[PDB]
DNA sequence: ATCAATATCCACCTGCAGATTCTACCAAAAGTGTATTTGGAAACTGCTCCATCAAAAGGCATGTTCAGCTGAATTCAGCTGAACATGCCTTTTGATGGAGCAGTTTCCAAATACACTTTTGGTAGAATCTGCAGGTGGATATTGAT
DNA sequence: ATCAATATCCACCTGCAGATTCTACCAAAAGTGTATTTGGAAACTGCTCCATCAAAAGGCATGTTCAGCTGAATTCAGCTGAACATGCCTTTTGATGGAGCAGTTTCCAAATACACTTTTGGTAGAATCTGCAGGTGGATATTGAT
């Protein structure tokens, strides 16, 4: 599943980061990176949905578990 | 006849004043905190609605989008460490080449 | 036949993407990855909204970290990102 | 029923540009600002009432807040904003 | 003038940890903090928590969920299993 | 009247939960406290303080001194994953840091 | 009224500045680094003095304690333990 | 006839590294880092001579401490990546840039 | 530095679908008018704790010398990474059905708050205890020159 | 591969500053007993979300070619570490005066409580408008050859 995540989309994401040139293993290097990042969050997104007894997580869940490790989003309520 | 009338306001002074009083703060709120509140809220939202319709019509559009926000927020010093830890939906970053990464 | 050099194609799709804010992972990899994971952790549902949340909280983190990085990459002498620079980056953040 | 804060952004865009608007998604951004802003001015007003051992939030624990809360002229502008709200509404 | 500590439970837990250890002042210090910082995460959280869910009690529940949120891995496992015993032990009689 | 049994002891705790009772009662938290928060609460405290007391013992008598001094705590919190990470931005006055010198600095 | 504090900062030892980036293990030290770490230091504790006199000043004290040190360094997000009196 | 003994470059630094990380004591003098501190508390306008307890100061001190040395650690390893060994101001501002000061 | 030859970028247009603005209605907040209560500001006061003071000694800061090793500057080949054409399959998009699940209401049984009234654990000194700091002096490792 | 020069380590010792125990008082839990809330148990209902499907496109996977970067290897001027003499100023210790924290009392300006009346903000279609998909066509940059 973490193959998923393209090798142009991740190039496309350096780009935007300004990267001119890109080694050849950053590619697995980012899908790890990536993984650790949504472990993190989604512990936490649907700790609160099983808190309030949901089976649906929400933006609002996703927001107080980015804000919770110092990441705070804007636009989605 | 509003309160928020009163203090020459545009934001709502009462409805700052209920969340203040349900937001488990204090036991007590005064009178003049969610004047003074609101007042500050509603001066922090001009001056980013300035900088943001200023960066909209630069571009040549009249209405403000994320990428209008973002680009006031991080362009000035003050607002960008004020939001140095918050992320924009949809708003992408500054345009940034290091100028090593140029040909000559 | 044309022929653009090593390196110019790059600036100009660096200047393409930072002018932009389109969502760059596509939807279905991410969602997917996305539901695997909370499965792996736990059988829920998700907003859409919440999906696309994580997605942009997501993108913006890794673009933020590849611009860290990529400065530790300068430091280096070197123009191409490595694994080592991004790393550190994420030593030096506190991670 | 949900509450938010479009009605007062939007009023005071009218007053900065007149002719300029809106999306939706900004307005959210927007929406998202002003509850965080609130919330970081509450949460460090109330921590100082508590560090006195005082029960009521006033106008000088907001002030307090926003001198510790905001970086320099953002500071100074807020408060001097909202010291003359007050003075407007205690004469009316 | 009378100040109150956590020292008195500090030392009783480092006789149960360690009988033949002591602490010094500082270190009873370093230890006041730690409680005093911890409590006021757990507590901060379980008030979110709480009002997320516009309910105007906190109870174990959000005690266990801000716990979950705050500590990591096994620390939490361990500390839910601590809190959890001790609630059913005391609301047994 | 019955006999006086105090809550910790009810809840087989060393933290006393009466106390903690009132500091979440008076911190304006919520406008009503639970019968079982202020026991969750006092063990988990209990909990974590039992485990950086247990490493800090632990380091104080690998370096042969009966006395823990924050030195001791400061090597107990950073040679745990877990601890260090729960306490990543937290300064320990007077601990130190951990010896560490990068293998590239050794003579050749 | 006490004495006047002038040029203070030159107080801060090039000895002691070496002492502190030896703590830190570095091995070799640039003859230009005593200067900036003179700069950073003054940053940071402009920052930290100003919070803390904040807090003592709202608090209606003419004196510093170690408890607004405290919440200055907690509200830069450098929490510091032993010193809750 | 005799040489005076002398230490490589490097040895000492190693030889102080290994003291000064085993040891816990203030590096900087206490007095004038206090000046240091009074004089910018004076020079900030909500300094009207305000006092300062003693703990206040050597709280100051602790975490001034803490965060010169951890502000050199990481520009260090800043420092071995840019494969020097010799710690410059470039190390140190590129550090605290990316850790978000 | 020029020309000639592509290739890409980007300013500008139109017709219109989709996003906002604009209306009107209505629960639900907000505001009002009284009636009471009370948190904390003032105004003492008692007494810690800070701010200077002074002197002594001895730990270190400073300035100097000079040599070793470092950073900086250059060169260059091997091999990595970029650019690109081709064709294939994963993702998008659209539809349709239905489950299951988030909101909402109405009661109470259970839980919590609070004022009084015993009851005791916790705190502040005092009174004792006791590691360990801070001295020797020998043993053992490390370093640098030969 | 050795030795001389240092540095570090390590065991042992004792007196005292700092830590641990001991008392007695009293604030603050604990116990009791009524008074308020509230959190779900059942019972709904409308709607987001998931699950299949199906076709298509446009984005990606692959393989080829080669330009230019990265790591390695060299050279060297000068910067920074090491060692040291000198003497300054930091640290200790104790005193001395007084500012100003903090404990206590009194008493209103301000805050809360409550019953009712207005007013607003939110919502959902109708009515307007604006970006935007998808075209240029000129501007601006890139590449290779001279
Ligand atoms: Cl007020
Ligand atoms: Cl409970
Ligand atoms: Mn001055
Ligand atoms: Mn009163
Ligand atoms: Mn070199
Ligand atoms: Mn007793
Ligand atoms: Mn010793
Ligand atoms: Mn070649
Ligand atoms: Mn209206
Ligand atoms: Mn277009």
């Amino acid at each position: 599943n973490i193959q998923g995540i393209t090798k142009p989309a991740i190039r496309r994401l350096a780009r935007r980061g300004g990267v001119k040139r890109i080694s050849g293993l950053i590619y697995e290097e980012t899908r790890g990176v990536l993984k650790v990042f949504l472990e993190n969050v989604i512990r936490d997104a649907v700790t609160y949905t099983e808190h309030a007894k949901r089976k649906t997580v929400t933006a609002m869940d996703v927001v107080y578990a980015l804000k919770r490790q110092g990441r705070t989003l804007y636009g989605f309520g | 006849k509003t309160r928020s009338s009163r203090a020459g306001l545009q934001f709502p002074v009462g409805r700052v004043h209920r969340l203040l009083r349900k937001g488990n703060y204090s036991e007590r709120v005064g009178a003049g905190a969610p004047v003074y509140l609101a007042a500050v809220l509603e001066y922090l939202t001009a001056e980013i609605l300035e900088l943001a319709g200023n960066a909209a019509r630069d571009n040549k559009k009249t209405r403000i989008i994320p990428r209008h926000l973002q680009l006031a927020i991080r362009n000035d010093e003050e607002l960008n460490k004020l939001l140095g830890r918050v992320t924009i939906a949809q708003g992408g970053v500054l345009p940034n080449i290091q100028a090593v990464l140029l040909p000559k | 036949p044309h022929r653009y050099r090593p390196g110019t194609v790059a600036l100009r799709e660096i200047r393409r993407y930072q002018k932009s804010t389109e969502l760059l992972i596509r939807k279905l990899p991410f969602q997917r990855l996305v539901r695997e994971i909370c499965q792996d952790f736990t059988d829920f549902n998700w907003q859409a909204q919440a999906l696309l949340a994580l997605q942009e909280a997501a993108e913006a983190f890794l673009v933020h970290l590849f611009e860290d990085a990529y400065l530790l990459t300068l430091h280096a002498k070197r123009v191409t990102i490595m694994p080592k620079d991004i790393q550190l980056a994420r030593r030096i953040r506190g991670e | 029923r949900k509450e938010s804060y479009s009605i007062y952004v939007y009023k005071v865009l009218k007053q900065v540009h007149p002719d300029t608007g809106i999306s939706s998604k900004a307005m959210g951004i927007m929406n998202s600002f002003v509850n965080d802003i609130f919330e970081r001015i509450a949460g460090e007003a109330s921590r100082l009432a508590h560090y006195n051992k005082r029960s009521t939030i006033t106008s000088r624990e907001i002030q307090t807040a926003v001198r510790l809360l905001l970086p320099g002229e953002l500071a100074k502008h807020a408060v001097s904003e909202g010291t003359k709200a007050v003075t407007k509404y205690t004469s009316a």
